[PDB]
C-alpha cells in the first residue's frame, strides 16, 4: 500500500506533490500501458517485509 | 478567471483560481474536466 518512485525527470525543489504520472518512454518503443522492455511504471510498492 | 497548470491536461496536475464580483473568490484543488467555465450569470 506504499508507493515510491524508482526513476523520474530532473530533479525536484522543496515540497512538491507530483501524484500525477502515467509512464515513461525509454525508447522509441510505444507500449503506453506494457511492461515490456523500454517501458516501466514509476511507482513500484515497498512491501516493508 | 487565473487558471495555472503544467501542461493543462486532465491527467496532469492543473488549477482553477477564479474571481467574480461576489465571494467566490474559491481555489479549487483540481479542476480539469471543465474546458472552460466563463461567465455563467444567465
Amino acid at each position: 500500500n506504499y508507493l515510491y518512485r524508482l526513476f523520474r525527470k530532473s530533479k525536484l525543489k522543496p515540497f512538491e506533490r507530483d501524484i500525477s504520472t502515467e509512464i515513461y518512454q525509454a525508447g522509441n518503443k510505444p507500449c503506453n500501458g506494457v511492461a515490456g522492455p523500454n517501458c516501466y511504471s514509476p511507482l513500484q510498492s515497498y512491501g516493508f517485509r | 478567471g487565473w487558471i495555472f497548470g503544467t501542461t493543462l491536461d486532465s491527467k496532469t496536475q492543473s488549477l482553477l483560481i477564479v474571481n467574480n464580483a461576489t465571494n467566490v473568490v474559491i481555489k479549487v484543488c483540481e479542476f480539469q474536466f471543465c474546458n472552460d467555465p466563463f461567465l455563467d450569470v444567465y
